[PDB]
């Protein structure tokens, strides 16, 4: 046929419309199924039924929610050190140690700051280091 | 010794090619149903 | 003109005297703006006066101040204009009502009770 | 033990509640009723404690013969009457007609086909007469409770506009009167009927009473559900001194503070 | 853990979206999570345990 | 190829002819922007309803968006067919035939889960049932130990964070040109790298508690062949996915719960 031709039916019907319609039109600016309720009640029954199969399941294991957080907050550290700030003085501490080899209390200084913040085998080798 | 007075660096050094300082290979309930 | 119900409207004069003051107790940190923090204050007993707009647009939204005012024994007026208010209070929306509150060995508290006398003179 | 103690207990404080109730909607056509009627609003939480009291038992006792019924059947009415219904003949779910009438098909499927393979053993006369009775009783203190919110609803036009009037008057009862709630700041009110709701706090709404849960509160995204409770309660306060000195008894405040909440809504969900 | 099972079935269920399009992936998993390659292989021995036979 | 030019030019003539003449000189380019406005949202495959438009103009502009919907179907299909085949095209061309070829196969998977969703599932509980039988029984023969939940002093944790932010990382081969998602999560992960134990103390808080998230931006590697889905998550829950990734796999190798016909391996 064609497209005009196609639409040439609606088009008619279109010519019935009145002109207080034509010209109110707005600007683009601005019984039954639960078709869910079924899918649900089988998955309910599927999950029932594989729970009922869990309980023979002994091994398994599930901690508290509860019980680890309060364990998380009590843990949460209240000092420290900023990180930035330590790896500041790291650097200014080696730089210290490394210019003076017999300044004892850079040694000292350094030790203290690695065992503080870090682990503690870095800290007896500079410190052993030191005492030499 | 007290020996006050200190002087410090600050240099971008450290830089090596990733592979080891030294060329040395530093080598270091179960479940039941009833 | 304004509204029969705002009762103790004050003047011009006093109205620029009120204002004034509410500007010093803004800079004071002795002033509450709201009805609702007005309430808090006359529930409390830290209220020294409180100064309501008559131009409300119900206007029964601010009506249970003067009852609380005499239950608590504190003066109260009314002033025309909530735009003006609003200005004196330190903000630009409009204020309906406001509370000057009571500081320990302020400066003001000369002016605070001549305003105190003066409005008291208003329920005739 | 007291399971038949806090019933006959129960039963004499809703016989005394119910007959000041009956006799307040015969009286429809220095003891205020705002007395009465909070008393009736703390009187729905006992019957709903005791209806839970009772489901447990119930559950319970039931158990043995449909063990998994409790999982299909999660609300405590239905599961009330779907065990009165049942009783020890699970073969009840055919060609039924009134377990239609507490479930849908759905669930009336599953719990059919549940009841083929259950592994449950017969319940004695003794234990299913007990069943019998308590489900008795849970459904008269149902009907006691429909009875004590049929009072509630047909107990300030504005106020009552902007927010129904069950939350209107459980407010006032809780405020203490009219004129007392007028003279409260909005923050205060917001927060009328708040528990404590002990942890075992975000998952608690630890701050909300009474206009948290109200309906065009609830009627939005959890999100927003704080910010529409303040604005809720600032509007509400102004409607209520409206209504202490009697004024706008047409409701043009409450219609004109409606439109503007529902303004605010719909602003806030583009 | 019954924890981090949860935790794993709610992550592969939530929400894809295209430029203007989105609907809720709720059947198959997404492929694009860290433990994806977890979820499919540890599916694929269950797979194997099929094919197989317990005894082989 | 030039079929929704003719089209819409010929809808256009045609709404515009018996419109009246009192009313066409302002009306024109609100309709032609109700006609742009309906295709974009059938595209993009959401409700599209004017109230006050009268509704044989809807009538109309629902014929336009269904034949220039069926048109760009086609033509998708067809051009994707010549490029797979083997046919020389262009940049432009081949993106909007990726571009095409995205939207419909996003409307195909909605289709997919809402299907799901009507028809429930598929495994019945038989099967259900039969499957896991199978599987504890496999477990308890080999005697494997489920997974705990990480201990709060767990030893290698911070190798565990120290692998998952590398990994995260090595996702940049730098352009220089790096998008404000892609910049934000180069940053989480540099703080990351700097504070350990508070990004640890999220992670598990997050794996403990949290259940509802955000979404995923799905796009199309184009490899002529196929298609590839490629997804993107948000920065945090890719750090949490992450470390539990890396810890899951760590401590299923401790157990030995795959067995040695599951490949690739990790030694060959």
């Amino acid at each position: 046929p064609k497209i005009q031709q196609q639409f040439s039916d609606l088009k008619r019907k279109l010519a019935e419309v009145t002109e207080e319609e034509w010209l109110s039109i707005p600007e683009v600016g601005d019984g039954e199924l639960d078709m869910r309720k079924i899918g649900q009640a089988r998955n309910t029954l599927m999950d029932m039924r594989l729970s009922q199969v869990s309980d023979s399941v002994s091994g398994q294991t599930v901690v508290d929610p509860k019980g680890y957080l309060t364990d998380l907050n009590s843990m949460i550290p209240t000092h420290g050190g900023d990180i930035n700030d330590i790896k500041k003085a790291r650097l200014l501490l080696k730089s210290v140690r490394e210019t003076n080899p017999h300044h004892p209390p850079a040694w000292i200084a350094s030790a203290r700051l690695e065992e503080v913040t870090g682990k503690l085998q870095v800290a007896r080798n500079l410190i052993m280091k030191g005492t030499e | 010794d007290e020996t006050y007075g200190v002087n410090v660096q600050f240099e971008s050094d450290e830089e090596e090619g990733d592979e080891d300082v030294y060329g040395e290979v530093r080598e270091e309930c179960t479940l039941s149903a009833n | 003109d304004v509204n029969p119900k705002a009762y103790p409207l004050a003047d011009a004069h006093l109205t620029k005297k009120l204002l004034d003051l509410v500007q010093q107790s803004c800079n004071y940190k002795q002033l509450r703006k709201g009805a609702n923090e007005a309430t808090k204050t006359l529930n409390r007993g830290i209220s020294e006066f409180i100064v309501m707009a008559a131009d409300a647009e119900p206007l029964e939204i601010i009506l249970h101040l003067p009852l609380l005012c005499e239950d608590k024994n504190v003066p109260y007026v009314f002033v025309r204009s909530k735009q003006a208010l609003g200005r004196a209070c330190g903000v630009s929306r409009p204020v309906i009502a406001c509370s000057v509150t009571i500081k320990e060995g302020s400066q003001l508290k000369q002016q605070i009770q001549s305003i105190q006398q003066s409005i008291e003179r208003l329920l005739v | 033990a007291k399971l038949w103690d806090s019933k006959m207990f129960a039963e004499i404080m809703m016989k005394i509640e119910e007959y000041i109730s009956k006799q307040a909607k015969a009286s429809e056509v220095a003891a205020p009723e705002y007395r009465v009627i909070v008393d009736a609003n703390n009187l729905t939480v006992e019957i709903e404690n005791e209806l839970n009291i009772i489901h447990k038992f119930i559950r319970d006792k039931y158990s043995k013969r449909f063990p998994e019924l409790e999982s299909l059947v999660p609300n405590a009415l239905d599961y009330i009457r779907t065990v009165k219904e049942l009783g020890n003949s699970l073969d009840k779910c055919k060609n039924n007609e009134n377990l239609q009438q507490i479930l849908t098909n759905a669930t009336i499927m599953v719990v059919s086909v549940t009841a083929s393979t259950t592994q449950g053993q017969q319940l004695s006369e003794e234990e299913l007469e007990r069943l019998e009775e308590a489900c008795d009783m849970a459904l008269e203190l149902n009907a006691s409770k429909h009875r004590i919110y049929e009072y509630v609803e047909s107990r300030a036009p504005n106020l009552s506009i902007i927010i129904g009037a069950s939350t209107a008057a459980k407010i006032m009862g809780v405020a203490g009167g009219l004129t007392n709630l007028s003279k409260m700041p909005a923050c205060n009110i917001m927060l009328l009927g708040a528990q404590r709701k002990t942890l075992s706090s975000t998952s608690v709404l630890p701050h909300t009473g009474y206009i948290y849960h109200s309906d065009i509160v609830q009627s939005l995204p959890p999100d927003l559900r704080r910010k529409a409770a303040r604005l809720v309660a600032a509007k509400c306060t102004l409607a209520a001194r409206v209504d202490s000195f009697h004024e706008s008894t047409e409701g043009k405040v409450g219609y004109e503070l409606k439109d503007e909440i529902e303004r605010k809504f719909d602003k806030w969900q583009e | 853990d019954h924890n981090i099972a949860d935790y794993m079935t709610a992550k592969n269920n939530v929400v894809i979206n295209y430029k203007d399009m989105n609907h809720t992936n709720s059947y198959g998993i997404i492929r694009g999570l860290q433990f994806a390659s977890f979820i499919v292989q540890y599916y694929g021995l269950v797979m194997d345990l099929l094919v197989l036979g317990l005894h082989r | 190829s030039h079929f929704d030019l003719e089209l819409r030019a010929a809808v256009m003539h045609d709404i515009l002819d018996m419109m009246p003449e009192g009313i066409k000189q302002n009306k024109a380019r609100t309709i032609l922007q109700h006609l742009s406005e309906a295709w974009r949202c059938w595209k993009a495959n959401i409700p599209w309803k004017v109230p006050g438009l009268p509704t044989p103009i809807e009538n109309m502009i629902l014929r336009y968006v269904k034949a220039k919907a069926d048109w760009w179907t086609n033509t998708a299909h067809y051009n994707r067919e010549r490029i797979r085949r083997g046919a020389t095209v262009d940049k432009t061309v081949c993106k909007k035939n990726l571009g095409r070829l995205t939207r419909l196969y996003l409307k195909a998977e909605q289709e997919r889960q809402h299907n799901y969703l009507k028809d429930g599932p598929y495994i019945t509980a038989e099967e259900a049932v039969a499957v896991y039988t199978t599987t504890v029984h496999w477990l308890e023969s080999r005697r494997f130990s489920p997974i705990p939940f990480p201990p709060l002093s767990y030893k290698h944790d911070t190798k565990l964070l120290i692998l998952a932010l590398e990994r995260l990382k090595e996702a940049y081969s730098v352009k220089s040109r790096l998008n404000q998602s892609q910049r934000e999560e180069l940053g989480l992960i540099e703080q990351a790298y700097d504070n350990p134990h508070e990004a640890l103390s999220r992670i598990k808080r997050h794996l403990l508690t949290q259940r509802a998230f955000k979404e995923v931006g799905i796009e199309f590697m184009d490899l002529y062949s196929h298609l590839v889905p490629v997804y993107d998550v948000e920065p945090l829950e890719k750090i949490t996915d992450a470390y539990l990734d890396q810890y899951l796999w760590y401590e299923a190798d401790k157990r030995r719960l795959f067995p040695p016909w599951i490949k690739p391996a990790d030694t060959e």
